[PDB]
């Protein structure tokens, strides 16, 4: 019945501009406060802005004053967040929630505190492209654990936007796999690792190969881990 | 021509000037202007308080905030019918001579000693003002007081008269603090924040029992009476008769349902306003038992108050819809950020306590409880606390004549001055500010 | 506002408590949220303690002044998430710094390995030395990237998984990102690792070829 | 013990026996039982009619049909406030002495001839009963009539007294038919079928002007009076004074807004119940003009009626929800299929016309208008017609003492018998049945 | 209840009226419906005259006793449909016999043909003699299946199209369904056709081979 | 918002039984009357049954008394029409409408007279199958209109349920085509005709062939109209 759909989130450059929309259904923006909440890249929830349209009363966070601007036109239902002068430290997953305040004493689908958020619009302030997810084998040391297990991995180097999928031997080894979350390098290019644990004896009877699926640039690479 | 007429026309000019010159969103400015208009009309009492209540919807429709019936339905909140049941019970135990017999049966326990009979009078008055009313019980009791004090002198030891009468009226205005019924501001608060009977007694009764002895003490110490004496009351004594015990059974049963209303309601099917249905049931029990006839319930009840509840509720709903309350809350965010809560409730209590002396209690509550309850819903604060505080403080009208009728009933007699009331009520209002602030800061935790 | 504790190690069936201090003693608008990784927060409690329609009774709240508080009586396996307090004051909100409850287990022995860079690193002019910590307990492994008794701060990156679903343990893949000649002009490479399960910080050193 | 108490207990036994032994769907049987209970209580007037109104919701909640507030909101229908505005205007033009001066200014046009002054009295009484009330104006006029008839004999030519007084009371009960305000049943009908002022005058005024001369004729012919004479009225004459012309301006403006309420409303923004907002505006104009003070409006208005409107509306909403009305309509389908419409309205008019003689008008209407309006919504018939017919016929209480108060006011004096009223009212009720049937069968087309 | 007229020939822009007589003078519940072929009826008027939300103002109603009535001021090309009156009396309803409004045009000359049965009819033991009437005006063609001055009632089927969309005319395909020897024991086959556009009923006779 | 969906309609034999359901949304059955309306095969609207569930009050038509039975369980929303002893003269397209009666004085999506019906469930009381749509050419008489136009058709004989599609030369001739509505033969087998108008001169330069599409029995036949 009730839902909020968030749109307008995508790629941006620093000193740029974007504009998120939060179309509502099941209630009226006129009778509730709309709340724009950027979470973070790999961190905790952070609040950004808010609006009560019945009055036009807006409250921005101390970190975004001359940079953001919230707005709302009733008569369909909306709550626009115009982001301006976007900085490098603003890439995130903006959610749009509703907070009812007044309880209204007659009837409303109104909820009372941020019950109904949405799904999230990811905005990625951006510097440079032409990073295809280079691939980079990791050789288990020749003196690997004797009579034990040795783990080896493939490194995904210098790539851009999420996601990148790295499955070992086309789903043949989903046991002992670990696809680490992506980390942002000092140059704005992501790079993760994908590792597998295996006995030190069965290493030679198979070739371990990781499929680097990347849709943005349509890349598929497969590196052969061949210890010397 | 008349004074109040000039007040109204200046009010209209003010409202137009706001509506036109306040640059905001249309609904903010509309709500602001209506609030100013209604406030000036509910403090000055130019138009009868209830006429203004009626005028609130007419300006909530003629400006598109609400549909006619969505506004008029404010005059049917279940609290209105709870107070109607309270009025019915008052009429039953007045017409049937129950309050008077209670008073006489108490005084007689004090065989012939005024020194204890005056405190009996205070206890009785605050025990009846819970249900009956604040004005009516004071009027009923003043004759009893004079009968107590016909022995003593009126010019030589006059401090005794001042003590007795002020304690009586103070006790009425206080005992009004102990039950939803008892004083309208109780109901205004409850309706604005959805309170039951026993979910308001928790704030009222302790406050009343902690504020009545306080006031009696401050009277006994600012005035040095001569309460030693003997007691000769001249009136045909009273006694229990059938129709009074029936009324007592009905009243006790009604209060019992009111207090244990959640356990009973759960054991009945869970209905929303079961205290109000108890009130209506009290009306029906009385009428089917014939102790009262609806003519009494219509000659007694003050339907102006019952329309006032709706008018104040509509003002609350206007400040809600227009988002005026949020506009203010955002405008006052910094000041209330620096100010804690103790300071907030201190300021509120001080303001209303020293206001209702000049204005009325019911009107001041109807004006402020909406305002502050909404502004507190905006800030996150609990509107329950502030609404209760403004309903408990608005009763504190201890300073001068008509601020509550009881004060004026007493100061009709002429055995008390004005300056003495001003001094006593100043000290009492300060102490009551302290007490309200303390018991509030407690209920917060 | 400020929410403690930062991280909670709680086993199933346990009773856990979270505190959130407001520092604005006006708004009793505190609400509590349960977020799973990547998903939208789910509301539990709204004002300070009163429960939401669609939530278990084990999620209780309290105010106790400005020390708002959340209590989970019976910690079920689906109650392992990230918990936040928000305080509305007027129109502006602010959440808590984040509380994370993780299903606890015995100390694990970190399987710590060290890797060199593949020869195709050595054409683009960089080396990514990988120091892995697999199947180890909660989080505390400051991977000291130690060479020639020389530490390189700033150029040490770390990436961990979430809590696994079969053994409820963590896996860490640090990375020393180094320049080309910087990789060539040093031979020895080791990552010292500290954990509760290792009485001695173990270093896995190696030489190039 | 008492009679009405036995009535109530037999009613409860009947309701339980229905609730238990009527094999239907639960809601049909519940609505049937409530309808029987409420009917027996609203005809016999065991409990005050308004107490039963209050009891309707209490049994609409305690059996799960409605949520408390969804029931209590029936007591805030905009028609209630339209009647409150009517009461305010009555209080204004009574306190301010407008009705009396109107009467004296009319009688004086008949220089000294009773033969025309009695018809002046009938016209005046039906011209005031539109707005003021049916009881109040009859009480006000009876003294004027006696002043007209102090010259003539009381035992020799008594038929003249019977003619004058019966015509007065008949005229009050009739003129009540000419405006929503004027008689409650008007409002009960309007609220039950959503009627405006001038969308009810279309049925009322022609009926009143076609039924009043009829009744006067039947009195003049069944009684052979001696109306020839001279006219000596002994009271300090009256004259226009400021405060009365103001009240006239306000009253005329209010009526003007009421009549041209659709053209004005469209030219204002189209609000739902603009006649009610006119009524409230009349209250505010009066209070701001100071002709009346709300104390009068609270001492005058009959809030029992205003709670009755809500009680009857709740009964209507119960018969709606439970589908009881449809159950009946399906049960009576064959009989009403054979019976046309002429027979249907004939039966309805006959039944109510000969009922309200024994029961009250307001209660009988509150009971039947819901029943028949819902049963007509089921059958497809227009509830407007039947509701209006039952509101216009319930006023026809011309047969005996208290059936309307006016009859009893007149038969307090003692110059009229009972048998004469029975005969006259029988003939009049037959003729009024004919007239209602004819003008209805017309409005149908 | 009973609804007249049965069929209406109305050209665009015209004003058309429909009557419906109730015979139960109690229910003023008459409502009027517009149905297109095969689709669900669309409501226009509900009680007797008061218009529905989403309907043009040209659809008006009236009661006039029990002679309920529907009026279309300006007959637009999309108002060509089938119109019904329903009368609710209690819980039971009953609609009208059906009114059909058709866009009118000049007399058309029916292209009338007669066909024999194909030889593969003559193995299963039946003959379907087809008498076609193409591009002709409204409906009146009683196809008299005439042979040897012998009529065969009952075994004469008729099927017509709706009103075409380019020329607003009708096309009729009757069919004489006959037995095997019955087809063999007669040689001549003709369908006489009567229309307003033919001063003389034309018969298209033929012989087998 | 508001809608009624009708189900349970399909094939049946005489003396049989079926049961239509009319699931509602946007309102409550409790506060309205449900009306079951069989139209007809190629005729006008006919009313069948009705129910008001708040009371359980049902009204059947005079033609279906000991044969039908309406019912309704609230708490989801429904109005079931159990048809029994179905006769040959009952095949039709049953609709399910709502009629609000009482206007309710507070609020409801209730409409007032049959505003919201549905789409229709077709029930076809049935005797015999194994009629594939036989096809049957029609020869334009050798003496066809000289210097004019001559129409010829293909007859679809002895077939069962709707629909059957007959297009001439695979959409090559949609001008002058006429696909007549199907007629029910005395034996319960439908049979229609499909005709085309064409000049008497251009008849010989083309072969006129009609595609008899029938999904129930999965038939596709094409007859060659070849005048002798
Ligand atoms: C009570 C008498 C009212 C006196 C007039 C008054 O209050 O001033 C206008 C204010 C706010 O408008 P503003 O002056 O801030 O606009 C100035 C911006 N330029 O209105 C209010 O906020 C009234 C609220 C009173 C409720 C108790
Ligand atoms: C007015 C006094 C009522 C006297 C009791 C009475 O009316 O009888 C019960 C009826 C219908 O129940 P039933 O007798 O049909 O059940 C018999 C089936 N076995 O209830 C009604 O319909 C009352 C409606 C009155 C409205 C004016
Ligand atoms: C006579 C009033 C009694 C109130 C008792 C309240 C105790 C909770
Ligand atoms: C004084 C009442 C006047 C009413 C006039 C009504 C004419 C439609
Ligand atoms: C200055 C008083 C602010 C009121 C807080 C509710
Ligand atoms: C017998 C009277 C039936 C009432 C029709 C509304």
């Amino acid at each position: 019945e009730v839902q909020l759909v968030e749109s307008g989130g995508g790629l941006v450059q620093p000193g740029g501009s974007l504009r998120l929309s939060c179309a509502a259904s099941g209630f009226t923006i006129y009778s509730s406060s709309i709340h724009w909440v950027r979470q973070a890249p790999g961190k905790g929830l952070e609040w950004v802005a808010s609006i009560y349209s019945s009055s036009g009363s807006t409250s921005y966070a101390d970190s975004v004053k001359g940079r953001f601007t919230i707005s709302a036109d009733t008569s369909k239902n909306t709550a626009y967040l115009q982001m301006n002068s976007l900085r490098a430290e603003d890439t995130a997953v903006y959610y749009c929630a509703r907070y009812n305040i007044h309880y209204w004493r007659w009837y409303n689908p109104a909820g009372q505190a941020m019950d109904y958020w949405g799904q999230g619009t990811l905005v990625t302030v951006f510097n440079q492209i032409k990073g295809g997810p280079s691939v980079f084998p990791l050789a288990p040391s020749s003196k690997s654990t004797s009579g034990g297990t040795a783990a080896l991995g493939c490194l995904v180097k210098d790539y851009f936007p999420e996601p990148v999928t790295v499955s070992w031997n086309s789903g043949a080894l989903t046991s002992g796999v670990h696809t680490f979350p992506a980390v942002l390098q000092s140059s704005g290019l992501y790079s993760l690792s994908s590792v597998v644990t295996v006995p030190s004896s069965s290493l030679g009877t198979q070739t371990y190969i990781c499929n680097v699926n990347h849709k943005p640039s349509n890349t598929k690479v497969d590196k052969k881990v061949e210890p010397k | 021509l008349h004074r109040n007429s000039l007040i109204v026309l200046a009010d209209v000019a003010l409202f137009l000037a706001l509506y036109h010159f306040l640059p905001f969103e249309h609904n903010v400015v509309l709500g602001i202007s209506m609030l100013a208009f209604i406030a000036v009309l509910w403090l000055t009492e130019a138009l009868h308080v209830t006429v203004t209540a009626i005028l609130v919807p007419v300006m909530a429709v003629f400006f598109g905030i609400f549909e006619t019936q969505a506004a008029l339905n404010n005059f049917a909140n279940s609290i209105i019918f709870l107070f109607l049941g309270g009025f019915a019970l008052a009429a039953a135990m007045h017409h049937q001579g129950l309050d008077k017999v209670i008073a006489d049966k108490v005084l007689a326990m004090a065989q012939g000693k005024m020194s204890v009979a005056v405190f009996m009078l205070f206890g009785v008055t605050a025990l009846l003002s819970m249900w009956i009313s604040n004005t009516a019980t004071a009027a009923m009791m003043l004759p009893l007081v004079l009968g107590v004090l016909s022995k003593v002198d009126a010019d030589k030891q006059r401090s005794t008269y001042v003590f007795v009468l002020l304690g009586v009226a103070y006790s009425a205005s206080i005992g009004g603090i102990a039950t939803l019924v008892g004083s309208p501001p109780n109901a205004i608060a409850a309706a604005e924040v959805g309170l039951s009977f026993t979910d308001w007694m928790k704030f009222g009764l302790p406050t009343a029992m902690m504020m009545l002895p306080m006031a009696i003490a401050i009277l006994y110490f600012l005035l040095k009476p001569t309460l030693n004496g003997m007691f000769e009351l001249d009136r045909a004594p009273v006694n229990w008769d059938k129709g009074k015990v029936v009324t007592l059974g009905i009243f006790g049963l009604t209060v019992f349902l009111w207090i244990f209303s959640s356990p009973i309601n759960a054991a009945l099917g869970g209905f929303k306003s079961f205290d109000t249905l108890v009130a209506l049931g009290a009306i029906l029990m009385l009428s089917f038992a014939r102790v009262v006839h609806w003519k009494e319930i219509q000659k007694t009840a003050d339907w102006g108050v019952l329309l006032l509840f709706g008018g104040g509720l509509c003002l609350s709903n206007v400040l809600k819809q227009t988002g005026t309350s949020v506009f203010l809350a955002n405008a006052l965010s910094d000041m209330v950020s620096h100010m804690g809560i103790f300071v907030v409730i201190l300021v509120v209590a001080t303001f209303v306590v020293f206001l209702t002396e000049f204005a009325s209690n019911t009107a001041s509550a109807a004006l402020l409880i909406p305002v502050f309850a909404t502004v507190a819903e905006a800030f996150g604060m609990s509107p329950v606390l502030l609404s209760v505080l403004i309903a408990v403080a608005a009763s504190c009208a201890f300073m001068l004549p008509v601020a509550t009728p009881p004060n004026a009933i007493v100061f009709a007699s002429g055995h008390i001055k004005q300056s003495e009331m001003m001094r006593v009520g100043l000290y009492l209002n300060i102490a009551c500010i302290g007490l309200l602030t303390a018991i509030a800061m407690l209920f917060w935790q | 506002m400020t929410q403690s504790p930062s991280s909670l190690s709680a086993s199933v069936g346990d009773r856990v408590t979270i505190t959130c201090r407001a520092s604005q003693s006006v708004s009793s608008a505190v609400a509590w949220y349960q977020q799973k990784p990547g998903k939208a927060p789910k509301l539990l409690i709204y004002s300070a303690s009163s429960l939401y329609s669609g939530v278990p009774s084990r999620f209780s709240g309290s105010r106790s002044g400005t020390d708002f508080t959340l209590t989970i009586s019976s910690l079920q396996p689906e109650d392992f998430a990230t918990y936040y307090c928000q305080q509305r004051y007027g129109l502006l909100v602010t959440f808590g710094q984040g509380t994370k409850v993780e299903i606890k287990r015995t100390v694990a022995a970190p399987s710590v390995f060290i890797f060199p860079p593949s020869d195709s690193q050595l054409k683009s002019g960089t080396a990514s030395v990988v120091c892995l910590l697999n199947n180890f307990y909660p989080r505390e492994a400051k991977v000291q990237w130690k060479v020639d008794n020389a530490l390189q701060s700033g150029n040490s990156q770390e990436s961990v998984t979430e809590q696994d679903s079969k053994d409820s343990t963590y896996s860490l893949s640090s990375t020393l990102t180094l320049s080309k000649a910087d990789y060539e002009k040093h031979k020895v490479y080791a990552c010292e690792v500290t954990h509760q399960g290792l009485s001695s910080p173990v270093t896995k050193s190696f030489n190039r070829g």
